[PDB]
C-alpha cells in the first residue's frame, strides 16, 4: 500500500531532476532491507525527451535517459515523425537517416519505479495467544519512505 | 449437527482444540429424552410390560 | 498493561569501565571486559518494555552509511534506568548487507 | 486497542443483556414453536373418561 | 487506560442493572422451564377426596 | 462529483520545441512555435478541473 506519491520536481543548472518521494506500507512478515526496489506495472508516468540528431546517433542509435515503455508523440522540425521511420530496440531508438541532421523530441510514458530510502517503522510487534496452543510472535507491517528512480534508470525485472 | 453450523467450529480459546464428539453424543441423547417429553410418546424401540 | 503490551527485552545496566587510561582519560582498545567502548556492562536482566516508532535513520555520508535511528520506550514500574543502560530484542532480526 | 499507528476497534453481538448466540436461539426457539405445533397435531389430544 | 499514546479499552457485560453472567442465567432460565413443564406433565397433577 | 465541482478549463500538453539550439541548447527568441518559451504545445483540450 502507497500513499503520498509526491513527484519532486527540481529543476538546475543542471537540468531537471525528480526526487520525489512516497509512504509505503508492507505486507505483514517481511524484512525490507535499504535500497530494495519496488516497481509497479499497472501505473505509468509521462515524461519528455529531446535530442539532437548525428550521424553517430544514426549509425549507433540513441541511448534514451528513460526506460522509455511507448511512445505517446513523437515529432521534429519537419513534422510528426511515421511509424516506418523510427524504432526501439534494448531502449536504444533508431531513426530513418533522412533525419541525419534533426533534432526529434518525444513524449513517453515508462512504469513508476522506487528505491527504499529509509524505514519509518522497521519493526511493529505483537504476542498472538488467542485460539493458539501457544504465544506466537508477529511481525506487523513496515512503514517505508520509498524514493523515485530518477538518477540511476534501470530495465524492467522482464 | 454439524452440517447446521457449516462454517464455524467450536474451539477452546485457550489450546485450538474442537469439542469432543462425546459431548454431541450426550446432547444428543439428552435431546431426544426432551423430545419425548415434549411430546407424549416413545421415540425409540423398548419392550413395555404393563 | 505494560506486561500485556511490551516486548520482551534483556536489560544491562550500564558503568564506566575501569580501563580508562589514568591520565589520557579514553578506554583501552584492547580491554576485554569492555571492546572499546568506555562503558562496561553487568550482567543482563529479563524485563518487558514496550517501544514505538522504531526509526532505522538511515545516513549517507563520505566516510559511508551509517544508522542513526531512534525509538520511543516506556519501562516497567520501579525501574531506574541509568543514561547508556543497554537494551537487546531478541525476537526482532534485522537485515542487514 | 491502539499501537504506534495501528488500530483496531470491534463491536461484538454480546452485550450486557444479551449473549453471543441469542439470535440463533431466538430463532431456533421459533422453528421449534412451529415443528411442536405440527406434531400437536398429528398426534391427538390426551382424554379419559372419569 | 492510555500510556505514552498506547491506548487499551474495554467494555464489559457489567452494568449497574445486569451482572456479568445475566444472559447466560436468563437461558438457563428459559430451558428449565421447558423442562419443568415437561416434567410436570411426566408426573401427575396431586389430588385427594375429602 | 468532480464534474459538479470542477471550472471549465482548457488543458493544452507540454513538449520540447524542436527549435532548441543543437550547440548551446537554448531556445530561438524568434520560433513562432514557441514564442522564446522552451516548450511547445499541443492543440488544446476541453476537461474541468
Ligand atoms: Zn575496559
Ligand atoms: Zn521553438
Amino acid at each position: 500500500a502507497i500513499q503520498s506519491q509526491e513527484k519532486g520536481t527540481n529543476q538546475l543548472d543542471i537540468g531537471i531532476l525528480d526526487t520525489g518521494t512516497a509512504i509505503g506500507t508492507t505486507q505483514l512478515e517481511k524484512r525490507i532491507s535499504y535500497r530494495d526496489r519496488f516497481t509497479v506495472p499497472e501505473v505509468l508516468m509521462p515524461q519528455q525527451m529531446i535530442y539532437f540528431v548525428n550521424k553517430d546517433r544514426i549509425k549507433k542509435g540513441i541511448p534514451l535517459y528513460y526506460d522509455v515503455k511507448e511512445i505517446t508523440y513523437i515529432a521534429t522540425q519537419d513534422g510528426t515523425v511515421y511509424e516506418e521511420d523510427y524504432e526501439i530496440k534494448n531502449n536504444r531508438l533508431y531513426l530513418n537517416e533522412k533525419y541525419e541532421n534533426h533534432t526529434v523530441t518525444l513524449k513517453i510514458l515508462m512504469t513508476l519505479r522506487y528505491v527504499v530510502s529509509d524505514i519509518l517503522k522497521e519493526s511493529r510487534y505483537q504476542y498472538t495467544k488467542f485460539n493458539q496452543p501457544k504465544s506466537k510472535f508477529e511481525n506487523l507491517p513496515q512503514k517505508l519512505l520509498l524514493k523515485r528512480e530518477d538518477v540511476i534508470v534501470l530495465q524492467d525485472p522482464y | 449437527v454439524k452440517a447446521y453450523m457449516f462454517g464455524i467450529v467450536v474451539q477452546n480459546p485457550d489450546t485450538g482444540q474442537p469439542m469432543g464428539d462425546e459431548f454431541y453424543n450426550h446432547i444428543l441423547e439428552r435431546a431426544v429424552g426432551k423430545a419425548e417429553r415434549a411430546l407424549d410418546i416413545s421415540i425409540l424401540p423398548d419392550t413395555q410390560h404393563e | 498493561f505494560i506486561n500485556d503490551r511490551g516486548i520482551k527485552v534483556l536489560w544491562e545496566e550500564a558503568y564506566f569501565c575501569p580501563c580508562l587510561n589514568p591520565d589520557t582519560g579514553h578506554p583501552r582498545v584492547d580491554c576485554p571486559r569492555c571492546h572499546g567502548k568506555g562503558i562496561a556492562y553487568l550482567p543482563p536482566k529479563e524485563t518487558i518494555m514496550a517501544i514505538q516508532s522504531q526509526e532505522k535513520g538511515t545516513n549517507q555520508l563520505d566516510i559511508g552509511i551509517l544508522d542513526t535511528g531512534t525509538a520511543i520506550g516506556t519501562t516497567q514500574l520501579e525501574k531506574r534506568i541509568s543514561y547508556r543502560d543497554r537494551f537487546t530484542v531478541p525476537e526482532v532480526l534485522m537485515p542487514q548487507q | 486497542l491502539e499501537v504506534d499507528g495501528i488500530t483496531e476497534t470491534i463491536g461484538t453481538t454480546q452485550s450486557a443483556m444479551y449473549g453471543g448466540a441469542s439470535a440463533q436461539i431466538l430463532q431456533i426457539n421459533e422453528d421449534i414453536k412451529e415443528l411442536l405445533d405440527g406434531l400437536r397435531a398429528y398426534f391427538g389430544y390426551n382424554m379419559i373418561g372419569l
